[PDB]
This record gives C-alpha cells, structure tokens and sequence, in this order.
C-alpha cells in the first residue's frame, strides 16, 4: 500500500532473485497439502499454474500504486467465473512469505518480511475488490 | 497435531529444533511486532527494541511453552491449562492474534531450517500451532 | 459445547426449536444461498428456487444432523464421523462456508423464537456450531 | 456496495423503523457476550456506546456510494488510536443483523438480510480502509 522510498528498494531488490518457477511451484504445493479443500479447485501442472500466479504477484510488486487497476480483471476471473472465496487469497499470500523465508533464509530478516505481509495484503484486497 | 501421522511429524519436527526453541521464539515475536503492529499493544510493559532481553525472555518461556506442548499431544488442554487462563480470562487476547504469531513462527523455522522444513512438516506444524491456539482461546470454547 | 454451562444451554434451546428443525434448516439454507452466493457452487445439482422440493428435502437432512449432535454433545466427532469423510474429504468444502452457514441458521432462530433467543443461548449455540463445523471440517484437523 | 433501486428502497424503509438505542444496545451487549475479547475494549454505558454504533451504521446506510469518505476519520480512530483488528468490523455487522432478524422477524426475508449483509460488508470494509 504505502512504502518507504527504503522499503520499496529492498522488496524490489529481492524479487530481483526470485525464480517465478521455482517459487512459484512450491508456493502452490504447499497450499495445496496445508490447506487440503483448495485441491477443489486444482502435478507438473502444479508447476504451470505456481508459475503464472507468481509471475502476476510480480506484476503487483512492480506497480505498488496501483494494484486495484492491476488486478481488476484476475478479481472478476476469482470471483464469477471460479467462485473463491477471498479468504484463500490471504492464505496463498502467507505461504508465498513462509517460501521466501526458506529460500532466503537470514536475508529475509524481520524488517523486510514486514514489507512483503503489507504487499501480500494489498494484492489480496486488489483481488477481493469485486466482490464485498 | 492429533492424528497419528501428525504427532509423528510434529515430534520429529521438534527434535531438528532442539535447543533452539527459545532462539526461535525470540526472533517470531520480533516478525510479529514488525510485520502487525496491531499486537504490539498486549505488551506495553516490554522494551520492544530488537536485542530486547525482555524479548529474549519472554521468546524462551512461550519456546519453553511448545516444547511442553510436544510432549503432551494426548492431553494439551490439561498440561496448557494454567496458559489458557491467562491468555482468554485476564488477558483477553483477540484469538486473531494467535494465528498472526503461528505464521511469524512458521516463518521463522523457515528461516532456520529450510532442509527439514518440508511441505509434509509444514502442514503438520499449522496443525499443532492451530491446536495450541484453540486451547489458549478456550475460555472462548 | 464444551462446558456443562453450554450443554445445558444448548439442548434446552434446541427443546425449543423441537420438531421446526427441519424447516429452519432449509430456511438457514435459503438466506446462505441469497447471502452469500458464493456457496451456490457446492450445490450444481440443486434446483435453488424458493420452495424447492431438494432444499425442503436437504434442510430436513441438515436439521436431522444437528438433533443427533445435541444428543451426543459427549462425542461428536463419533456421532457425525461419516459427515467429516463427505464434506472435507469427498465435497472439499472450504471451512469458511461453515461460518456462513452457521450465522444463517443463528439468523433464523432469531427470527422464529425472538424470546427464547437471548444473549445467553446466542452465545452457546454459536459454540455449539463452531464445534460441529470443526468435527465436519475434521480431515482437515 | 452496489445494490439496486428496489434493493435500496427495502434496506431504507427498513431503517425508518430502527430504535438506535434499544438496537445498539442489544448488539453491543451481544459481542460482549458471544465474543468475550471484545470485553478488552468495553453496563448503562454498553448502552450510550451502542447508540453511538448504531448512529454510525445509520450513516452508512444513508451514504450508500460513498462509504470510503463516511467512515475516513473512523477508520484511523479504530486503527491507530484503539489497534482493533479489522475481523472484529465484520463480527460486529452480523450480530447486527441478528439482532434486526430477532426484532423484525418474519418481515426480515432471506431476500432483505442478504442486501442488508452487502451494506454490512461494506461498512466493514470502509472501517479497514486505512489499515491493510
Ligand atoms: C492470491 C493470489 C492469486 C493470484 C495472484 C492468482 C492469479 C491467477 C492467474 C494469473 C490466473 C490465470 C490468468 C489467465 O487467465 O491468464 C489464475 C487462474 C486460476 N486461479 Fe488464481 N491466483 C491467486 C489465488 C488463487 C486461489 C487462492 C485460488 C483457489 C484455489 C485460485 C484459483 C484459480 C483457478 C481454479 C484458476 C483457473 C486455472 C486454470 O484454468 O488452469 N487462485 N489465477
Ligand atoms: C503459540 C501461542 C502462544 C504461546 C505458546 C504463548 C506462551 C506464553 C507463556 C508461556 C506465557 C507466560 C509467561 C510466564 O508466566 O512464564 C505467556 C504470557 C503472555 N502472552 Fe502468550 N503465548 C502465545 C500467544 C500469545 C499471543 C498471540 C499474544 C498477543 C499478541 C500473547 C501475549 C502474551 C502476554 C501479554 C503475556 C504476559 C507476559 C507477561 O506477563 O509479561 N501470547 N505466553
Ligand atoms: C452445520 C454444518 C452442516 C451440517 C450439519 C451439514 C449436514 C449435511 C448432511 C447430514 C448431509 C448428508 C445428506 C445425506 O446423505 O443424507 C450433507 C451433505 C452435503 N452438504 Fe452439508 N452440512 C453442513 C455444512 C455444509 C456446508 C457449509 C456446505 C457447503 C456450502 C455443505 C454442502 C453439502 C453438500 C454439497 C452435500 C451433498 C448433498 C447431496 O448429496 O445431494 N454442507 N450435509
Ligand atoms: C464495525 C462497526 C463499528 C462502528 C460503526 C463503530 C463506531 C464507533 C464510533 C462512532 C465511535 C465514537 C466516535 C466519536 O468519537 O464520536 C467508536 C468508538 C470506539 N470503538 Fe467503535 N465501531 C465499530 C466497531 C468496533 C469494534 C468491533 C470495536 C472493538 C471492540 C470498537 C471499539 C471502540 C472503542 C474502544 C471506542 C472508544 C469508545 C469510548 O471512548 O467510549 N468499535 N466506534
């Protein structure tokens, strides 16, 4: 949402070093397996799919000022077409944060993983935009 | 947390973390702070400056708490009872609040150790920390 | 639920509610669909009309299932082991559905017995359903 | 959010019969009770500051397309100064239709409570404006 002039280099600077594959991959596996009834809606395809949701939070990461704009067509998708309830955008956000700790590690320090929850937030609440 | 699989996961989990419980404890409380400045207001009384040994202290005694907890996965409402007192009764802490530190500890055994962090373990662990939570709100029950 | 205070509460409100189970339950299923439209999807083979003979039907299965709970507030997830398989095993159902549901039925209780619905039975039977929703979500434990 | 003409009307005639006071009252004194935490922030004073809610959420409904505006100082009220999680936003609007469904009763169809759940959803997402 609003960022330090600081904080926005350091989220920038990390993504920088984020393979969208990779991440992207285990970020929807463990969604998955730690939160079982979003299998409803979804192996190497797991791939596929981890891939092109990280490289649409990407998009989020890279125009912070406008994430309603950026989303409103993923929000209709989510909401008409698939019927999620938003509460699972909030959870894929978490995992995605716990994936970057692992990848990480000491260089995802308390500071710049309080960045990253306010971006995870704000893209959840782009995407939830229209329905509530 | 309560199936067998489960248990078994969450006590193997726990022996990698070893010693470390206090460390870890420490250091989520920090992310917490941190990233939801809404929680900070349960400890007015604490120096909240990384380093802090208030911090530290209070990281080792909830590290301490889990540690319990592992050894008692058969009977967690009676050997957390005097927990749930606190927390629900006199403290009245938003049970909201406990899902927030459970992620901030997820991501904190992330960090530490990413090798035995497994999807498999992961998922067992949110089990254990969303059992916990539930009986430190069980004066909600 | 849990505490005998709450039992009590419960299985007297539901002395109440008596042999209308069946209708509130398909009332309940009514205001969730117009609600929150959402849950709409769990039910592709319904015809979802006011009146409908399915949602008539469904609602006296759903009433059936929390009569049996009450009964056996002493071990639900016995009770209602089959349900657990079906809703978070076979259906998927997302646990947050469950809370909607469970403020509609609150909502149509209200609406039928406004003086049996007080502050103090309100506050029972939303522990009662947290805890039925736990054991039908269960799989996911 | 967005509701239509006839939608509006019911929701509005609905209002007219609404007693701020024995209303406010009731839903604060249910969220105590049905939701115990919430006694961190809060008896003849549940109902002054259930009054003081109620004419609130009246605002709200005579405010409908600008709710964001309505609610700005509030919003800042409940997040920097008070540090109530927005969750609670929500919990606060259903006991408040519960309590409509309880004094209205049959005249408060399944078609009324679900407009009157969008204006609660919305208020409750005005109220959060200024934390997420
Ligand atoms: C919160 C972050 C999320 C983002 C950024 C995201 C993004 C996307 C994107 C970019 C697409 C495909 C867009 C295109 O048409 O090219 C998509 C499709 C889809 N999403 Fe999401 N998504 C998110 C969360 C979720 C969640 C939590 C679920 C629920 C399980 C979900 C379910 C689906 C489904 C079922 C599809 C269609 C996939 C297909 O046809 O292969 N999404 N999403
Ligand atoms: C995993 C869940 C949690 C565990 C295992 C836990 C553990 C503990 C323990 C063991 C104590 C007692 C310290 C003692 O008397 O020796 C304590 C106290 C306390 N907890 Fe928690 N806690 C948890 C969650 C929370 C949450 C979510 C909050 C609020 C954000 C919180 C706030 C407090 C406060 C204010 C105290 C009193 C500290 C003092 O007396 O100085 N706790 N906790
Ligand atoms: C208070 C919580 C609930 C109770 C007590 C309950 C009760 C039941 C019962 C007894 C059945 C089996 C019908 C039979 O085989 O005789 C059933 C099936 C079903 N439930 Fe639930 N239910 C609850 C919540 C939910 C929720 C939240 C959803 C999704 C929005 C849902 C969706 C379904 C569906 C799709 C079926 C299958 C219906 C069919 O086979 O035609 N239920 N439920
Ligand atoms: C969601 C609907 C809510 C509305 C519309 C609302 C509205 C208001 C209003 C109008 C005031 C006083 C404004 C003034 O300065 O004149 C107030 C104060 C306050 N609110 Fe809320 N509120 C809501 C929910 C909550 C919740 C869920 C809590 C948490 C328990 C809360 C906690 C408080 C507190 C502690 C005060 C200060 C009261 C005092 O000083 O007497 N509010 N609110």
């Amino acid at each position: 949402v609003q960022l330090s002039g600081e904080e926005k280099a350091a989220v920038l600077a990390l993504w920088d070093k984020v393979n969208e594959e990779e991440v992207g991959g285990e970020a929807l596996g463990r969604l998955l397996v730690v939160y079982p009834w979003t299998q409803r809606f979804f192996n190497p395809k797991v791939k596929a799919h981890g891939k092109k949701v990280l490289h649409s939070f990407g998009e989020g990461v890279h125009h912070l000022d406008n994430l309603k704009g950026t989303f409103a067509a993923l929000s209709e998708l989510h909401c008409d077409k698939l019927h999620v309830d938003p509460e699972n955008f909030r959870l894929l956000g978490n995992v995605l944060v716990v994936v970057l700790a692992r990848h990480f590690g000491k260089d995802f320090t308390p500071e710049l993983q309080a960045s990253y929850q306010k971006v995870v937030a704000g893209v959840a609440n782009a995407l939830a935009h229209k329905y509530h | 947390v309560l199936s067998a699989a489960d248990k078994t996961n969450v006590k193997a989990a726990w022996s990698k973390v070893g010693g470390h419980a206090g460390e870890y404890g420490a250091e989520a409380l920090e992310r917490m702070f941190l990233g939801f400045p809404t929680t900070k207001t349960y400890f007015p009384h604490f120096d909240l400056s990384h380093g802090s040994a208030q911090v530290k202290a209070h990281g080792k005694k909830v590290g301490d708490a889990l540690t319990l907890a592992v050894g008692h996965l058969d009977d967690l409402p009676g050997a957390l009872s005097d927990l749930s007192n606190l927390h629900a009764h006199k403290l009245r802490v938003d049970p909201v609040n406990f899902k927030l530190l459970s992620h901030c500890l997820l991501s904190t055994l992330a960090v530490h150790l990413p090798n035995d962090f497994t999807p498999a373990v992961h998922a067992s662990l949110d089990k254990f920390l969303s059992s916990v939570s539930t009986v430190l709100t069980s004066k909600y029950r």
